[PDB]
RNA sequence: CGAGAGGUA
DNA sequence: TTACCTCTCG
């Protein structure tokens, strides 16, 4: 199992260098590098080696596949390959069904939530620190974009941001340069009711890039958003 | 949405009153949903 | 004797099963019939099973389909009744009933419908040991006894020796008590069982106790025992043996069974089902006979044996089986392939079988036992994926229900070889190799190594240690996968898609054979039933479009032909002659060809010139651009026939004196076909009326309402929106037809017929198409057709490349076209643009592949509605294009509209458009006048119904509105 | 702001016997009451007329054909000025056949019966109120056992005060002989109890305020030595502990809720309006007759047998009545909720019969199947095709589909232009496919949008709106860039079309559901319509570049591109005239300010001359400067492909600007 | 994958999602009562349980999505999480 | 109209 | 899981 995995993996690693150095304009490279179609794994199978396969019950089969589709798989190899294919077909059918149940149920819990008021009046906010979790800067940025601040942030005697101000990528970056660690943000968990939300707590809309308007169905959008990525 | 008989019985006994404040409920009644253009402001 | 040395006929299983039922099955069921007498003593009836005769069919098969009858056979059996009073004997042969007959192809004609019975896979009776991992500490073990009845018998041993039956819902029941129920002495038990101490420390019959012959044999094998085969019972010794094994596992000496193996499963068939039904029917005849005996007493009359028995029980049972059983299905007659494939199907589901939603994930994967028996690729996708499958080419059914795969013995013996068929169990114990003997080093051939299977595993061993070899090319696959060329170079996922698409092809008006094929097209045509083959040797004496006369040794035989006839799937069947007058024929040779067949081979598509390149976006995603030549030279035109039937201004121009439309009329939507009760044309049917049939009928209480049937033919050409496909998993929908001048063109001047996107192959992993297109170009130029068997790389590395490149070169040299083989970029050439005359920049792939046209066409698909008929209770629009109905806005769609915030749009869909009667009738008026539509206040019917239904279960729902201004409460109705 | 206030409410409640009556009662001109249906007859035996006192009777449920009474004469409804609402000969209710949809009827039952739901639940509502063993209350209900002290409301001379007792062997005949005729009846009613009349009566005289008092005290006493015993025991202590809370709660609600506890056992029984159970002749349908009707007849029958039995045979013993009491109860049970007790209750040929609870429950239950979604008019379907030349706001609709969807609108037009006299006149013109019909269709659809959806509508983008363009052919053409949202490919996918009728609806579609307005996805903010496949290939090729060193020259350039262009237009031109190729390097004068993205690289060579000009050669650019330190010229090394993309983006911006003006 | 998300959202067992979490919640509740009084102890204990639970549940669902390259914003998960975590249960000892 | 079966995406 | 289509059968 080990000798064969290493051989397959080295070959995959070396495919891109070969194309970029020796044949830059080959059709297979253009299609993959561009982003148009193909994935490195898919190409590896056409031009390298298909590799070790997993039998039902998760056990490797012990006969390596040393061939690619151009060269042509042997009868024995083809049969082993079929194993994987039944797994895919069974998974696709199942995944389509499971997703729908999760979505129906998620919409039901949160269907009633609409934005009904401008300010709840809360003076509480969650605090986000770069530390307190080991957070890659990416995570820190993504949490913060789109939220309204619940307290002023100051560097020395100057105010970087004031309460009731939205945070965008430029502000987030200033906070990173100046290392302002405790930032307090209004968040759905900080609002004063459970039958509705306020504009300031929810924050900027994903669609139009401005504060959410009164009358929007935040709940139906949340259910759908968690669920649709489910097919993948 | 799930246990229809059981809910309906408990309610009939208690005389439950529903103020129609959500989306699905107003759909059954065929009336304007209180969201978007429907939310009145 | 068959299948060794040749591919077996594709319908052999059906033929054998039917024969077994006709003789062995009939006799066995007949024997069990009880002699019947009543009360203290009464008259005795005797059914003598010794003399049963089955007589020939009264109507011929063709007539049966024409008059909607059932092709059957009559059973006459001899019987005698000794009236208790009489003491004398009267004997006659009664007509018990009608048993259906099969055509050799394997179909039954019942009430005018071709019907086929599918095979089923179920768990075999026997003892199975499973180790259930235990939630606390050490694992529990169990045994189970599957039976023909289906009752399962459970015995279990815990960490503390338990030997407790689990059949009772209760935790503890004693196996030892069951042994004592058998009269065994406690002392007797001890002498019999090994592991006595452990059991010492420890100090129904109707259903479970019967084990079929299959059940008994399995028991004897698993627990070695040798009770003789005639014995078929749960004799007690067996139970003791089971316990003995159960404890051995606890100590380490045992095997836990795999229930997915095919040695543990059995196959039922046509024969079994038919025999079963005969039994049910027979029990019903006993009920009828007893009843007529009672009637005789009332009238005090001397019985005639016939009077006692009617023919109703046999006929009714079968009529019901064919009509309502899950595994009896109507034959697909879309094309010749569909007819051959349907018979070979195997299902896990069925009566007394698994259900799809219920079944486990593990039952739906391939097992190593399936090879040679069930095809790995074919399955039906959906919630039923993995549970319906297909038999492989060289499989057969054994004495027991098990399947068998042929193997060649390479072990030295006098003959040194024989082909044998092996049961799913037997071959796990031999080493089987599929490699070849073409390797030699400084040592001898016997020492060379090869990959092999042994005990459900793959290993590498020397050629000396192998026992059996697998030799046939098409052995591990079904008919559809065996019709794809260069399958080795296509990923397996695609192969499922490909087998599925061939089945959906439409027989075309003129047929043509493929340039590249696999060679099984020839046998597929022989076994479809669409060809006319000779039944006797002879010389052809007369030929006319309707008939052929064959004259052999003083006899003349007339063979009828089929002209323009409909099929179950609205496709046309037409036979065309292949034999010139004056020619000698031997039995089995072809005389006429059917649709989708040319020269004895299956021909479902055409060969066209194609290029793979991007073209202005017309090919985006999976769409195709095509030339007009295909439209005006009629390459892809097909004929479709539909039937419309009934039971008994400009319009009425066609009708005759009786009022039925005449033959040869061209009709359009709206026109009456048969004269208030008038039958009229639906949307989209416009065709010549090829025939009208006033069919008188029998069977109903009244003379059955004579049925008038009209048959209409539509000729259909290729259009934007049609679906076309190749044999390698490639499918697309036509997007534009362009004039020849604007099409891309070659260095020969010719213009390509179709253009396909080239970004598809990397994602879908089919490199087979590239090999097939290129070989096609060569054959056209050199006048050759190629039939190549699968897996050619066995001979050498890169074998396919060597074939394609060599052939392309020969074509290039013989006809002097240098572009066919280009040494710098082989297989690709440089082409030009029709619009501007300029060369495209990079070289492109050009070839002639074989493309097929699918049954899903745009004309069937299009639908529209405004107004219309409404349903009775829900008062909502009707469902279906045929029914002129609406489309559904369902749960998911509402949610989306809600996300947008479009309340007004949604309300409309829920009220005016669907189910608000008062409101709906108004909108049609406002619109014609030009006014504004008000927003509705009352409730839709849907709501009103709910209230009424609830008020039926004694609950009340009311809607009230409280006015904000004055606080009054008003009850809406 | 002061909110605009709307208050609406929905109330659900169990109903009294008097109400069920009022739902179904009318008094005729004769002054005679109508409504109870007694006979089980459905229609007539081969007459196809509803029978009287039948499940489909006109008089109780309304007329079948408008204006045609039982007799067969026709008086014009729409006029009540001189029309007998009820004819002397028959109850006619002349106005409409619609009533058969909404009118209700009721059936009187001799024996009190019990609803299934209250009894079936493990925390039975009736049991919670009773405070007696569940088995005891149930045993009396389904088997013959007799209570002995039914009412605590009134004093009784006999005093065993017993529960349900199987044995009536106690002297009962001598007791009756000693007692007066019906003296026994007064005593028996007070004491002996049977069936469910007993439950109804025990429930009816009960003291709720008292019930709370006892319960709280018992609840307080329990818990003595709580949480201090063997596992088995505590469990039991708790289960009682809760039954107690649950019971207090039910009673409290009853005190303040206006629903009477006795209504659970039922005196009258309701009947669904006749249409909702079509039971049309099973003329080959074979299932046209409703199982509703089949179940209804059974209850009707057993009840009639009992009413007669009592009237016919006072002499016959309670054994005759007892036998059929149970029978009546069981029919009602199956009608209300069969399968609750798990009884199959099925005809052998038939499947287990459909209880009314089944009708409501599930996906196909009324609420999910009909209430949440429904079929609609003005809709169509067809396969989809690529449509590359279309703009983002447009879609192509086959003409045959359109004529169906926009027909009403075209008829108006034909009449308005006076090309036809009447609605019928116009419909004819539409059929002959005359050429004018097509000019009118085109005019009508010009500013009217349409809505398109794909079948699995996972997310909002599943439905979008477009302006329709007429096309010939039978498939719908869609823009290439809208396919990601719809998750559509062109290999057999189909779509559906809907037309928005109202002005209000039409505004919403143009302003809130068009693609230009929805270019960002809901989940993280990403672009949803971006160039994707072939389009991406083309963009990559244009910007890919050229061979740089060993690839372009065989031998070192040491031992030993040229074109210089002044404006970008010239360069694009040379490409067309084939003077240069896409990848050939060229130099372009740049008059603007150094916007070229390039690495931070210092100059490869600076060449400086004595009079003062300096030339600086960087890899992609040459900057010429002078003594006064002014940049005389800038030249960029590039390829034609790069200039083509820039030009398109720039021109589009300027073009949109010049159009607005 | 998806099964895990169904498990996290449908909280059949509190410990099932995180062992470290069950520990804390059972522990907190026993300990808090001794330290603080009746008006204030239940309230503070609730606030602490609510805070840890909320962080963990969002973080667990999110890790599953980030492994496979699917990026969904937090606000959306928070609307759903709140409903799961918004209610309290009055105890056996409490009758009024 | 109630069941069953074969497909499609 | 959704939607779509055809058929047979009492
Ligand atoms: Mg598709
Ligand atoms: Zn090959």
């Amino acid at each position: 199992i080990e000798i064969w995995y290493a051989t397959s993996e080295y070959l995959r690693q070396e495919m891109n260098p070969n194309f970029r150095m020796t044949d830059p304009f080959n059709p297979v490279h253009i299609m993959s590098f561009s982003g148009a179609r193909g994935n490195a794994s898919q190409v590896h199978q056409l031009v390298g080696m298909r590799g070790l396969m997993s039998d039902p019950q998760g056990q490797m089969i012990d006969l390596p596949i040393q061939s690619n589709l151009r060269e042509g798989l042997s009868l024995t190899e083809y049969i082993i390959s079929c194993y994987g294919a039944r797994k895919g077909v069974v998974d696709t059918a199942v995944r389509t069904s499971d997703a729908g149940y999760l979505t129906r149920r998620l919409v039901e819990v949160v269907q009633h939530i609409v934005v009904r008021r401008t300010d709840c009046g809360t003076a509480r906010g969650i605090s986000v620190s770069p530390r307190n979790g080991m957070m890659p800067e990416r995570i820190f940025i993504q949490t913060l974009i789109g939220r309204v601040l619940a307290d002023d942030i100051y560097m020395g005697p100057r105010c970087i941001a004031t309460r009731n101000q939205d945070i965008g990528i430029g502000l987030v970056n200033r906070f990173i340069t100046f290392r302002a660690q405790p930032i307090s943000i209004r968040t759905p968990f900080t609002c004063r009711s459970t039958s509705w939300i306020c504009r300031l707590c929810y924050g900027r809309s994903p669609t139009h890039g401005d504060l959410v308007e009164l009358g929007e169905a935040v709940g139906i959008i949340a259910g759908q958003s968690i669920g649709e990525p489910g097919t993948q | 949405f799930q246990e229809t008989a059981r809910v309906l019985a408990k309610a009939a006994l208690r005389g439950r009153i529903d103020w129609l404040k959500g989306l699905k409920e107003n759909v059954v009644l065929g009336g304007v949903i209180p969201v978007g253009t429907g939310f009145k402001g | 004797n068959e299948g060794i040395s040749t591919i077996p006929g594709f319908n052999q299983i059906q033929f054998e099963g039917f024969c077994r039922f006709i003789d062995q099955g009939l006799t066995e069921e007949l024997y069990k019939f009880p002699k019947i007498e009543d009360t203290d003593q009464e008259i005795e009836f005797q059914l003598f099973v010794e003399t049963y005769q089955l007589v020939e069919p009264l109507i011929k098969e063709r007539d049966a389909v024409y008059e909607s009858l059932t092709y059957s056979s009559e059973l006459y059996v001899s019987a005698g009744l000794i009236w208790k009073n009489s003491r004398d004997m009267q004997e006659q042969t009664i007509f018990i009933g009608n048993i259906p007959l099969m055509n050799s192809l394997g179909t039954s004609i019942v009430n005018g419908i071709y019907r086929i019975v599918i095979n089923q896979i179920l768990q075999s009776p026997g003892i199975y040991y499973r180790s259930e991992l235990d939630h606390n500490g050490i694992s529990v073990y169990t045994g189970t006894i599957i039976s023909d009845w289906g009752g399962r018998s459970e015995l279990e041993i815990d960490r503390k020796a338990r030997i407790w039956a689990r059949v009772s819902r209760k935790q503890k029941i004693s196996i030892l008590v069951l042994s004592s129920a058998m009269g065994l002495n406690l002392r007797e038990i001890l002498e019999n069982v090994c592991y006595p101490e452990i059991f010492l420390s420890f100090l129904f019959f109707q259903q479970r106790c019967e084990l079929g012959r299959i059940g008994r044999r399995n028991m004897n094998r698993r627990l070695n025992l040798d009770i003789p085969q005639n014995n078929t019972f749960l004799l007690p010794r067996d139970i003791l043996a089971a316990a003995d094994h159960l404890i051995g596992l606890k100590f380490g000496m045992g095997a836990l069974d795999d229930m997915n193996h095919l040695k543990n499963k059995r196959i039922r068939s046509v024969a079994d089902l038919l025999q079963d039904q005969f039994g049910l029917a027979l029990v019903r005849l006993e009920n009828v006979v007893r009843g007529t005996i009672c009637g005789a007493i009332r009238h005090k009359l001397i019985p005639t044996p016939q009077n006692l028995v009617t023919s109703t029980p046999l006929t009714t049972t079968y009529e019901s089986f064919f009509g309502l059983h899950p595994l009896s299905q109507v034959l697909d007659r879309t094309n010749p392939l569909t007819q051959i494939v349907h018979g070979r199907k195997l299902s896990y589901l069925g009566p007394g079988g698994l259900t799809g939603r219920t079944a486990s994930f593990r039952i739906r994967d391939i097992h190593p036992s399936h090879y040679g028996r069930i095809c790995p690729i074919d399955t039906s996708e959906g919630i039923n994926v993995g549970l319906i499958g297909s038999l492989a080419i060289h499989a057969r059914i054994g004495h027991w229900g098990s399947l068998e795969s042929p193997f060649y013995e390479i072990s030295e013996r006098s003959t040194g070889v024989r082909m044998l068929y092996l049961s799913p169990g037997r071959d796990e114990y031999y080493m089987v190799a599929a490699g070849n003997s073409l390797a030699l080093n400084q040592d001898i051939q016997e020492e060379q190594v090869v990959p092999a299977r042994y005990r459900q595993e793959f290993l590498t061993i020397a050629w000396e240690q192998v026992h059996l070899r697998s030799i046939f090319p098409f052995q591990y696959f079904s008919i559809g996968a065996s019709l794809i060329p260069f399958i080795e170079h296509n990923d397996a996922n695609r192969a499922l898609m490909s087998s599925n698409m061939q089945r959906q092809a439409v027989p075309l008006s003129r047929s043509e054979k493929c340039i590249v094929g696999t060679g099984l097209e020839r046998q597929a045509a022989l076994d479809s039933g669409a060809l006319a083959i000779a039944e006797r040797e002879g010389r052809v004496v007369y030929t006319n479009t309707d008939k052929i006369l064959l004259a052999g040794n003083g006899d003349i035989l007339s063979i009828p032909l089929v002209i323009y006839q409909r099929s179950n799937k609205n496709t046309c069947m037409h036979q065309k002659l292949q034999v010139p007058r004056g020619k000698c024929i031997k039995k089995g040779q072809i005389l006429a060809d059917g649709a989708a067949t040319v020269g004895g081979e299956l021909a479902l598509g055409k060969n066209v010139l194609v290029a793979y390149m991007p073209w202005e976006g017309y090919n985006s995603e999976d769409a195709v651009l095509i030339s007009e030549r295909l439209v005006y030279e009629d390459i892809y035109t097909s004929f479709h026939i539909r039937k419309y039937e009934i039971q008994t201004a400009h319009l009425l121009r066609n009708l005759d004196k009786n009022g039925i439309v005449m033959l040869g009329s061209w009709v359009e939507t709206g026109d009456i076909l048969v004269g208030e009760t008038c039958l009229k044309l639906p949307i989209g049917g416009r065709g010549r009326v090829i025939d009208v049939r006033w069919i008188q009928k029998r069977g109903g209480s009244s003379y059955n309402p004579e049925t008038i049937r009209v048959y209409i033919l539509q000729k259909r050409e290729i259009k934007v929106g049609d679906k076309v496909a190749g044999r390698h998993g490639n499918k697309g929908i036509i997007s534009k037809i362009l004039p020849r001048q604007d099409m891309p063109y070659l260095q020969d001047g010719r213009s390509v017929d179709m253009v396909f996107n080239p970004l598809g192959v990397p994602s879908r992993m089919n490199v087979g198409q590239i090999f097939e297109c290129s070989l096609g170009l060569a054959g056209s130029l050199l006048d050759r057709h190629y039939r190549i068997a699968p897996f050619d790389e066995r001979y050498e590395q890169e074998a396919s490349r060597k074939l394609v490149f060599s052939e392309l070169y020969e074509a290039s040299k013989q006809t002097a076209n240098p572009w066919v083989f280009e040494p710098e970029y082989p297989g690709k050439s440089r082409i030009f643009d029709g619009r501007t005359g300029n060369p495209f920049e990079q070289p492109v792939i050009i070839g002639k592949p074989y493309i097929l046209k699918l049954i899903h066409q745009v004309d069937d698909k299009i639908h529209g509605r405004s107004s219309g008929h409404y349903a009775l209770v829900t008062q909502q629009p009707l469902r279906g294009r045929a029914k002129q109905g609406g489309q559904r806005v369902g749960e998911m769609e509402v949610w989306a509209l809600e996300g947008f915030g479009v309340a007004h749009i949604l309300q409309e869909m829920l009220t005016y458009k669907s189910d608000h009667i008062r409101a709906r009738q108004e909108v049609l008026g406002t619109t014609i006048i030009g006014g504004t539509i008000p927003n509705p206040e009352d409730a839709p019917e849907s709501f009103r119904l709910l209230v009424r239904e609830l008020r039926s279960l004694a609950l009340e729902l009311n809607h009230f509105l409280v006015s904000e201004k004055n606080f009054q409460i008003n009850r809406k109705e | 702001m002061i909110d605009r206030y709307k208050h609406q409410q929905l109330r659900i409640g169990s109903v009294s016997p008097q109400q069920i009556s009022a739902w179904a009662t009318k008094i005729l001109p004769n002054g005679e009451i109508v409504g109870e249906v007694t006979k089980p007859y459905t229609f007539h035996y081969k007459t196809n007329k509803p029978e009287k006192d039948g499940l489909f009777c006109e008089r109780i449920f309304g007329p079948i054909k408008s204006g045609i009474c039982a007799c067969g004469n026709y008086r014009v409804i729409g006029d009540e000025k001189e029309d007998p609402k009820f004819c002397e000969q028959c109850g006619v209710e002349f106005v409409d056949s619609r009533i058969r949809r909404y009118q209700m009827g009721y059936i009187k039952l001799a024996c009190p019966v019990t609803h299934v739901w209250y009894l079936k639940r493990l925390p039975s509502y009736i049991a919670n109120l009773l405070d007696k063993p569940l088995k005891e209350l149930e045993g009396l209900v389904y088997c013959d056992f007799s209570f002995a002290r039914p009412i605590t409301k009134k004093p009784t001379f006999l005093r065993l005060r017993g529960l349900f007792e199987y044995e009536i062997q106690s002297w009962k005949y001598s007791i009756p002989l000693f007692f007066t005729t019906q003296g026994f009846d007064t005593f028996r009613n007070r004491e002996i109890s049977t069936g469910a009349g007993a439950i109804r009566e025990q429930l009816a005289d009960l003291d709720l305020r008292i019930i709370i008092e006892n319960s709280l005290v018992e609840w307080e006493e329990l818990g003595e030595e709580g949480h201090t015993g063997n596992e088995w025991e505590d469990r039991k202590v708790g289960r009682r502990k809760d039954f107690l809370v649950r019971r207090v709660e039910l009673a409290k609600h009853f005190i303040r809720t206006n629903i009477e506890p006795e209504w659970m056992v039922l005196c009258l029984l309701p009947v669904l309006p006749p249409e909702l159970r079509p039971i049309i002749q099973i003329d080959g349908g074979k299932l046209m007759s409703s199982d509703i009707n089949e179940l209804y007849r059974r209850v009707i029958y057993r009840n009639n047998t009992l009413t007669d039995l009592l009237t016919t045979s006072r002499s016959t013993p309670g054994e005759l009545v007892m036998c059929q009491e149970k029978l009546v109860q069981e029919a009602v049970d199956t009608l209300l909720d069969n399968g609750i007790r798990g009884q199959p209750m099925r005809d052998g040929h038939n499947k287990v019969y459909k209880s009314f609870s089944d009708v409501i429950e599930g996906k196909e239950g009324r609420f999910r199947e009909t209430l949440l979604g429904k079929r609609v008019d003005y809709s169509g379907r067809s396969v989809i095709v690529v449509g590359p030349s279309l703009s983002l706001h447009r879609c192509g609709l086959p003409r045959e589909i359109a004529i169906e969807l926009f027909q009403t609108f075209v008829i108006r037009g034909l009449i308005r232009q006076h090309l036809a006299s009447n609605i019928g006149v116009a419909k004819s013109k539409i059929r002959e496919k005359e050429p004018i019909v097509w000019e009118i269709l085109q005019e009508v659809m010009q500013g009217h949008p349409v809505l398109l959806n794909r079948a699995p509508t996972l997310h909002r983008l599943g439905i979008q709106a477009f302006q329709p363009v007429l096309v010939e052919g039978r498939a719908i053409c869609l823009h290439p860039l809208v396919c990601k949202g719809f998750n559509a490919d062109f290999d057999g996918d189909q779509m559906a079309v809907h037309v928005p009728l109202s002005l209000e609806a039409q505004v919403e579609a143009r302003l809130l559901m068009f693609s230009h307005m929805n270019l960002l996805s809901p989940a993280i903010g990403d672009p949803i319509s971006v160039p994707t496949q072939d389009m991406l290939i083309g963009l990559y090729v244009l910007t890919s570049g050229n061979h740089r060193g060993i690839c372009v020259n065989r031998y070192n350039p040491c031992n030993r591109k040229e074109p210089f262009f002044s404006n970008s237009y010239d360069a694009i031109g040379a490409y067309r005239q084939k003077r240069i190729n896409l990848d050939s390097p060229l130099w372009l004068r740049w008059r603007l300010d150094q916007r070229v993205i390039a690495s931070r690289e210092t100059p490869i060579e600076v060449h400086y001359e004595s009079l003062g000009t300096f030339y600086e050669i960087y890899g992609h650019y040459l900057i010429v400067r002078s003594l006064k330190k002014q940049i005389l010229f800038i030249y960029i090394r590039t390829t034609v492909g790069h200039i083509a993309l820039y030009r398109e983006i720039e021109e589009a911006i300027q073009g949109f600007s010049r159009a607005y003006s | 994958g998806l099964p895990k998300v169904e498990q996290v959202l449908e909280v059949r067992s509190v410990d099932s999602i995180s062992m470290n979490l069950e520990k804390r919640i059972e522990g907190w509740n026993k300990c808090i009562t001794r330290i603080l009084g009746i008006p204030w102890g239940f309230l503070i204990g609730a606030e602490l349980t609510i805070a840890q639970s909320r962080i963990s549940l969002v973080n667990k669902i999110q890790q599953v999505y980030r492994s496979q390259g699917v990026q969904i914003h937090n606000r959306h998960l928070e609307i759903i999480v709140r409903q799961i975590t918004s209610k309290v249960l009055v105890s056996e000892d409490g009758m009024s």
